[PDB]
């Protein structure tokens, strides 16, 4: 039985070269033993029954053999020479009864064309030739960012127990512009083919929530492992693990209530980043919500963490409890600090931005763009300076200083006594 | 439409483009981008502008391309793309790399290539006049 083998072949853009083998049982690839690749040494094996079609085309490292599977996966093998084409064509035809298709790619350098959703890959065609293709398995998320604009986020391979180290510059995000009244249908078709979320089976949804940061109205759909924010011009998927902290803070206007999420990695809207998501509720807004959970799943996983039904209570309380139950993060409420005016915080300006400073039991928190979180364990000293009916507070920490200006002088003594009580060094100079 | 093309044949692609990274060809006025294991050319005339962001151990480059709606300062008489209501456009591509220094150099070289292209196009437009004329013919006798 003539086993045909190729040395120096790379699997899915692997950094390490391997030995590729064609057998009557299928395709095999094994990494070459000369590189200490922290990583399973196990041979990749593809059964002959799983092969649908095979294309030959120009890759980075020479020629690329792209294998389409019946399971809608694309396998990329790069590193072949141009001479190997005749041998590969004869062996693939003989062994699998599959034609090796030669696919020529557009080299014109044009950024316009037609997108074409093929079974396993998104294809961008320039002058009736493929310019590039993206496998649906590499797409992590997709989001409509405009009436004619579709943003696709790609899974940026970092460290997974099942993937070979990739070598080079990695594509993270692709934005397409689809003119005509058409981008929404393309987004729906991309969602169906890339097999993302199953419909919207959300444990709970909250409609029409006002965000101060990012600025907009968003629907919040909660799932067991993730939180979704749906907006008119942007969709975000946040994993429950990425939520670091939840703040529930009353605004000094005594008419609104702030719920603030710290997220790591910070959410990204084009170039700008949002490490804090600031939601604004009316205090008089009441909502009744039943959880979409089976009685067996509720008892086994969520008993004592979530209520089965929430009565007609304030929306921000229900939301804060749901976030606590699903993220397992503690909600940070206002601390024992009370201003001269019996308020839970003080009005101040950070640079050109007017806002509210909250002195919480473990941290100083400034709740207006930009949002500033300062733990007391990181504060070296607080300096009070005279600008005056007002005074300024400079907070020094290991990474710099923050000057909060325009604070009423009557609030000076309560703030100093509280900060001294928290063990922070106050200097009055 | 000002017809431009990066390459006619795959043999024109620089052999240096093999380490799966962003590479620039000043001769073909082309940016070569690593999209899913393929060396995708983009001509400097399809490129609009870009940004660079540093994030932890990685450096991000966003490259923005010409698309209708998000248009450039060019007049209605000459588009950097062919007119087409049914044409879809690559508006932006974002890449990341662990090597910050090289990625900063690549961004500088893309920006320089764009400046040289715009300067050459301005120089061409300034010359498209009647400036091309016979060189001064010296008087054979004693000139005034």
């Amino acid at each position: 039985m003539s086993t045909v083998d190729f040395d120096t072949i790379f699997l899915n853009q692997s950094k390490a070269p391997g030995r590729f083998r064609i057998t009557s049982s299928g395709l095999g690839w094994k990494p070459s033993s000369q590189v200490p690749t922290k990583g399973k040494t196990d041979p990749f094996l593809l059964p002959s029954g799983d092969i649908l079609s095979v294309s030959w085309s120009r890759g980075y490292r020479g020629w690329e053999l792209r294998v389409y599977t019946r399971n809608d996966k694309v396998i990329m093998l790069d590193g072949f020479e141009q001479q190997d084409f005749q041998q590969l064509k004869n062996e693939i035809q003989r062994t699998f009864n599959v034609n090796l298709e030669h696919k020529e790619h557009s080299l014109r350098g044009w950024n316009w064309g037609k997108t074409q959703l093929t079974r396993a890959e998104l294809v961008f065609n320039v002058n009736n030739r493929p310019a590039w293709e993206i496998p649906y398995s590499e797409i992590s998320n997709s989001n409509l960012t405009g009436r004619h604009e579709i943003s696709m986020e790609l899974n940026p391979k970092t460290v997974d127990e099942n993937h070979y180290e990739t070598l080079g510059d990695e594509l993270v995000e692709v934005r397409l512009y689809v003119p005509g009244q058409k981008s929404q249908l393309f987004y729906e078709q991309l969602k169906d083919k890339a097999d993302f979320d199953t419909t919207s089976e959300a444990i709970v949804s909250f409609e029409d929530i006002l965000f101060l940061t990012p600025r907009g109205r968003f629907e919040i759909s909660m799932y067991a492992n993730n939180l979704r924010l749906r907006g008119q011009s942007y969709d975000y998927k946040i994993q429950n693990k990425n939520v670091l902290r939840i703040f529930s803070l009353p605004r000094l206007d005594d008419r609104h209530h702030l719920v603030i999420l710290q997220v790591d990695p910070p959410l990204r809207q084009g170039q700008t980043r949002y490490p804090f998501l600031v939601m604004q509720f009316d205090r008089n807004e009441e909502l009744e919500v039943e959880l979409n959970l089976s009685d067996e799943e509720y008892k086994s996983k969520y008993e004592g963490k979530l209520n089965r039904s929430y009565g007609t209570d304030s929306t921000y309380k229900i939301l804060s409890h749901c976030l606590r139950g699903l993220t397992e993060r503690r909600v940070i409420t206002p601390g024992s600090f009370q201003s001269q005016h019996m308020q839970p915080g003080v009005n101040c300006s950070l640079k050109a931005s007017e806002g509210q400073i909250y002195l919480l039991d473990k941290c100083l928190f400034f709740a207006t763009k930009p949002c500033v979180y300062l733990p007391y364990s990181g504060i070296i000293s607080v300096v009070t300076s005279r600008g005056s009916r007002t005074f300024d507070i400079e907070v020094q920490f290991s990474g710099g200083s923050h000057t909060f200006a325009n604070i009423n002088k009557d609030e000076q003594k309560p703030i100093e006594d509280f900060l001294k009580g928290q063990g922070v060094r106050v200097k009055n100079e | 439409f000002k017809r431009y093309e990066s390459y006619v044949r795959e043999s024109q692609i620089p052999s240096k483009v093999k380490n799966l990274r962003i590479s620039i060809d000043p001769k073909a006025q082309t940016i070569i981008l690593p999209i899913c294991g393929r060396p995708v050319p983009f001509h400097i005339n399809s490129f609009k502008n870009g940004s660079k962001n540093e994030e932890g151990d990685y450096m991000y480059i966003r490259l923005n391309f010409n698309s209708p709606g998000m248009g450039s300062s060019v007049k209605k008489t000459e588009l950097p793309y062919e007119d087409g209501d049914d044409k879809e456009f690559v508006r932006s591509l974002t890449f990341r790399s662990t090597n910050k220094e090289r990625m900063s150099e690549v961004f500088k070289a893309i920006t320089e290539l764009k400046k040289t292209a715009v300067k050459r196009d301005q120089e061409r437009k300034t010359m498209e006049d009647v400036v091309a004329q016979a060189q001064l013919v010296e008087f054979k006798g004693r000139p005034k």
